[PDB]
């Protein structure tokens, strides 16, 4: 239970992370992740309230580890990643930040609400993704590394044309 | 009725597709085209709905579509596969507002008419007090899909009660579907559920791509070529075959070059290889033996990718199968439904590996498909211009050069390379014939 | 002109409504239906705009609609009720961009032409320097609503200068409107303003529901039955009357069963009961005496609910009156405007109680109406499918059983129960007649 | 004037409240409210800048007390709350949190910006409600209870098909 | 084809515009109007695309529009100005997805067809392996703008290969364009890029306002009159001229009253004045000499504002030039593209001052233009009403009073004041003539 | 480096500022700005990833100083500011607040994410602007004044009909 100076550091860490992403600083962002990274975006289906879960088992929108997340960044560093070249303009609005102690000392369970705004080109339209991110952050030196993230979107059918952006 | 402009465009196009080898550009993003197509294609063709492994138990159902029409596809309490229009016979309410589930009955929330998963209306509140027992329940069952059928686990529907049978519609394509669908005794399974998301592009661009297009790899997937995930040889698709069939269907098959040994049968597990050698004909076995990629489209909008690929830039490749719907939402919009399938009796290590190889390359976050999606939305946008629409699309690859392969052992019209646009031309020729059909076929 | 398809559908519909007792499904969610309906229904029928108690003082105004047309409805400086098209005669700017207010004049922000709330153009900037005093101001007054009238505080308008008078249009319905509108000497007051919100459903589904439908209570409002707020008796609507009139109008009146004493006159306050016994005819008084629910629609899109209901699961019921517009926004979209009304001279305790009874049951957050909304949006969605549209809606409740009540003391065609669909059929019959009218009526 | 540890607690309380709502934990949420609860959503109409107020007098979108809020939750616990079964996917984004002292000691005036995101079924559309919540929170044991909330939306015509969700 | 309703409306309008001096209100916001207009106006007229100063170096390009059609406007490697449809000849992808930049080649991301900025197809991947060298590259260059031309730095395009030349189309308007465009040896420069934003209004409202409307200043910009930024004299526009030409074009020119000395030539810097006295004819010089405001529209949707204005309530005015496109997005929507221009050799201090005078008054955040946008969106909304659309727009300013100015030294039809609606009538007349042309002109 | 009590004060300052704007208290907001105020909203254009910048040079959507911002407010205090009379309903959602030390002592660099929600009249539509604000705040007495703001929107083509609102 409790934190305080830690809440501040974790919160600032989230805002710095989001800033790197919104600046297209993917290589720098990749330095924030852990060697055992698990990064997942589940699929949801509409179900009656009675259902125990509406999260799909065995299939996912995205299920990355450190190696595949490196591939993702390496792709964006070529001259040919057409989905993001020209780059989207994006904004990661990170709100409702909750911090809890993790399963080990030096680990923290971090939950935030994300609204991701996205435009491309000169067409007068925009996309919004809304969802909850559940993270495990690990102390590393005088900062943190992300060991785990689950992005659960408030959508079943996703309302953007690809998931070319890291959330 | 067609406008005179649209009629004339389609007529001209039907001549151009086999002479100039071009197609009018006006077909891509146009409100009249989309409205006519809804009836003339999607009201007649056979459309993929669900895989039988999605609804394995009695009472299991998914909710799927033919354009805007919504259908419950379920296994009923007798073990029969049904397709029910999801519209109560009383005032048209959805009797199922979930995307999938399991139930023995569908109860309408509006007035409580109750249907068996059989489709039968079995319960009417106030049957006596309001209807005086006069309402004949068997006249107000859920409306069936006019034509419903299965081929090797794939459930299709047609809105046309007088459609040709599914088997005639698939025709010679059946020989090739077997290679992908019928390898194992226990059969394929859809893992979980499809990824569904919206691309602002016309559905045809996805169908066009999978029916015959290996050419786009070198540029669209250049990032992946540089990372070592896509084939580095610019001639890679010369080691392959371009095949098409009646009813607009087409596929390509690509294998490795002579100086590149790859495990036979896409490196599938030993037990699956055993089964496929006994399940498929010798001719099918030998076509499959040196395969690395299979891409195709079942007209109109179901595509197939059976590809050998790494799950990241450091890994050896594994085979994966995907089926996808290019679901039409509008002249400039579609919903992709991407399914991952694997043989039920594949070892769990292989299921996980195959899943990852699929996931990082194709689907909503895949390093290949995300660029495909960007290409299709870009085309669609510029192809909404009135001037852009007076132009033509170039399908001339092979013009003056293509000769049918005399040595191909499978059915269909086959060419001994997979850099060609014959499949795309055959797809759009059937499309145009259906668009111009004043009476079906 | 109608497409041949729509024409034939309506013609077939006009036959089916009184033989099979069905109606074509294509009428719910269709762009052509919506466009034709805009002219043929909303350009001819009388449409509710405002209650007189909303604009009680000279200068008071509200901005209201007939479809996309926007009208200022005001009490002018001479005390007359006006309806002015909210479009400056110069370049068409809104001369009032507020939803309500009080003003003696409307000044156009674009060039400053100034209108009395009478509608008269009274000021033109540069009348001399720019117009040389040649502009005839009285030729450029705000455009009046072609037909404007009131019945018992209810302001209606029609776009048709040759419409039958409001009173003829209401016809026999006036007898029943009195029972709801004319109980007290001081009259009804709208409290505050209407709740306004958008539902992705066709407007007709709200109108269909209130014109005739008690049947839906048992399933749609099953949650409220379990909480003790809706009638628990599955036969509750048998103790009622189902009544319709010419011009598509209809209503139902439901009372308690013999073994349930409820306060007479919906338990209205004593001073109101005094007044109603003196204001209404003995026939009206006796019809109202045992009432618990009245629901109806004034064709096309004004519905009434006068219901006796708890403000929560722990409270004794109190009567409330609501009027609502199902405002048409498109084939698949409407804006509800829900008004709460109460007799001006009711004691304050009753006004508050009646308000809470209305608020927790109906309106945007009401425990009944929120499910009604879900049902209509669901029907609308699935009724956009081309195959769905080739079917029929079932209005067969009472077919082969219904006989007019020989003992009913009110006018109209009346049946001695309120589980029937005769009212919905009459509403749609009139809608279909208007849709097919090449020349008005 | 001032707070500090209190700001943290109140902020954490708001994020916990939003979390319960977004997880459809209505019974748990009901325990956060006070016996004299007043929960209201006013109607607004467009008016000239000169108007003293644009908030409607005497009529409301919602005006709940503890008994009626209980009914709302009891309804959602039946098998028949069709508007929310299947449940909406929602997200309460709570930002711009301002905390002031109340009229009594042990009471706090808490003002937050709310953006409420909502999808239903598999249709590719979504609703957004935006507004300001003004609350009265009361100390109760080592936490807080909500005595009052006014949700003022930045809308006159509401842009969702019902107010089936608690804001 | 036109509906009968639209045809009859236009024919009646063509008579009304010069007799009653009114125009049907149906032309502002209507889906059929927009769709016919797209072809009949934007498919035939000359439309502004870019200023040459935006693409000064070889390889420079911008992406601009004629309605939904997207064109690359560039200076190619030989220094020639090109306009290329931004749609690959293969499958129609955008070969440039940036809004502006510099490149020697456009390479299509889909299959890598590579075009010179000349437009020539210079490279096709697998030219040999896929196409067998049978693809004639010179048949598949980027589609040129059918008619492309420049007047004094302004690049226009027409979709009609048989259009009249740009010079004939501009006609007598050229005399006045020179006064704004040709003052300096080095020419004008667009600073930076246009402001681009979406207003929910029909494009014609902006064109209408700038072609001849000074009248609106007194009320729309009353706030600015009170702040001292707009002219305080209600008669200010009497000291000016209202002028129009063939092809719908028109302008107004306003100067100060006799008892108000202002610096000659809008107080332009000395070196620009020197150059203008030598670049323009004495007749053009003397018309420009006492100017304070020039406003006009190049039919269809290019407007010009050359205004003398303070950058805030405390500052002496400086002159600025803005050109703006009213880009049609839909019957009820447009994109404004607002450019600021200044003479390249103006001293830097003046460039900054002029920029600020423009920025605080016009454009997206300007204290004038923000109220203009509000007026146009308001008109558009209420003019979508079916009943509103049966009315007329009043263009009667001057009727029975206007006489051509016998003493005007420039070409065109000129009136000796700028409170008049002749220019607007001339704009709408030409618009109506084009809308009715079954065959061009 | 570091702050703490300062972070709180600055964050509360930003929420107080947003609140004034959303209440139309323009005259009070004008008191928060410095005599050397620079307020700018740059133009962006879509460019390839390789481009050093996509921000337009020499031209802007808005480039105000203290005198022009005064004019802006004085305009809105007339009876004739038609763009904002009737007023828009707006909400400034201010998130991801980052505070750093400025170039002088007593100055702070403040970066926040903004989502601006806007409706007008009774039409069932709304506008969203999304962007990043980078501010210079200066200590003044026991509070702060804004010396500088840059609002960089995540749009090229702006998706509202004017910038009549202060961001
Ligand atoms: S709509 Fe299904 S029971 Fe009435
Ligand atoms: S549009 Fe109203 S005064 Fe001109
Ligand atoms: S679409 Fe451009 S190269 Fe194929
Ligand atoms: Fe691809
Ligand atoms: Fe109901
Ligand atoms: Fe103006």
């Amino acid at each position: 239970r409790v934190s305080d100076t830690t809440v501040r550091e974790i919160t600032e860490w989230l805002y710095m992370e989001a800033e790197l992403l919104d600046a297209g600083k993917y290589r720098e962002w990749l330095a924030l992740v852990t060697e055992d990274l698990s990064y997942v975006v589940p699929i949801r289906v509409t179900r009656e309230r009675e259902a125990v879960t509406d999260v799909v088992e065995g299939m996912t929108h995205m299920d990355d580890d450190a190696d595949s997340m490196e591939m993702r960044v390496l792709r964006l560093e070529t001259e040919y990643a057409w989905a993001e070249d020209p780059p989207s303009r994006s904004r990661h609005f990170v709100t409702n930040v909750r911090v809890a102690t993790g399963d080990s000392e030096d680990e923290f369970k971090v939950t935030s609400n994300l609204l991701l705004y996205r435009t491309r080109g000169d067409v007068a339209t925009y996309d919004v993704l809304s969802g909850e991110r559940t993270d495990v952050l690990r102390r590393a030196g005088d900062s943190f590394l992300m060991a785990k993230r689950v992005v659960l979107l408030d959508q079943t059918t996703i309302m953007t044309h690809n998931l070319a952006l890291i959330m | 009725m067609l406008s005179n402009e649209l009629r004339q465009t389609l007529q001209k196009g039907l001549h151009d597709v086999n002479s100039d080898w071009t197609v009018p550009a006006a077909i891509i993003n146009d409100p009249e085209v989309h409205d006519v197509e809804r009836e003339r294609i999607f009201g007649h063709a056979w459309v993929f709905l669900a895989h039988e492994s999605e609804i394995p138990e009695r009472g299991d159902y998914v909710v799927r579509y033919i354009s805007e029409d919504q259908f419950i596809v379920c296994r009923d309490e007798g073990g029969e596969i049904r397709g029910h229009l999801n519209a109560c016979r009383h005032r048209g309410m959805q009797v199922c507002r979930a995307e999938m589930g399991n139930t023995s009955h569908f109860r309408c929330p509006y007035h409580g008419w109750t249907y068996s998963n059989t489709g039968s209306l079995v319960g009417v509140p106030a049957g006596k007090d309001a209807y005086g027992n006069q309402l004949k329940k068997s006249d107000w069952n859920l409306r069936p899909m006019p034509n419903l059928a299965s081929y090797k686990g794939l459930i299709f529907g047609s809105l046309d009660p007088h459609a040709d049978s599914l088997e005639d519609y698939l025709g010679d394509l059946k020989f090739y579907l077997d290679i992908v669908l019928d390898r194992s005794d226990a059969g394929l399974q859809v893992v979980g559920a499809p990824q569904r998301w919206v691309i602002d592009a016309n559905w045809k661009l996805g169908a066009d791509n999978f029916v015959g297009d290996a050419y786009h790899t070198m540029m669209t997937h250049r990032s992946m070529v540089e990372l070592g995930l896509a084939p580095p040889d610019p001639q890679f698709a010369l080691y392959g075959e371009h095949i098409h069939t009646g009813h607009g269907h087409g596929l390509g098959i690509i294998g490795p070059p002579p100086g590149m040994p790859l495990p036979e049968f896409m490196g599938l597990p030993e037990n699956i290889v055993e089964e496929l050698e006994r399940r498929l004909t010798p001719e099918q076995v030998e076509i499959f033996r040196p395969t690395a990629f299979i891409h195709g489209t079942v007209f109109p909008n179901l595509s197939i990718g059976n590809f050998l690929m790494g799950k990241d830039h450091l890994s050896a490749p594994t085979a994966f199968l995907t089926l996808r719907l290019w679901h039409p939402l509008g002249p400039d919009k579609m919903e992709v439904m991407s399914f991952f399938l694997v043989e039920k009796d594949a070892p769990d290590w292989f299921k996980d590996e195959s899943y990852k190889s699929y996931l990082r390359t194709f689907g909503i976050s895949g390093g290949f498909e995300q660029d495909d999606a960007e290409n299709w939305r870009s085309i669609t946008r510029v192809m909404g211009g009135q001037f852009a629409k007076t132009g033509e699309l170039n399908y001339q690859m092979g013009r003056g050069v293509l000769e049918p392969d005399p040595n191909w052992t499978g059915p269909g019209e086959a060419y001994p390379l997979d850099y060609a646009e014959a499949n795309q031309r055959n797809f759009l020729e059937y499309w145009m014939q259906l668009m111009l059909a004043e009476s079906p076929l």
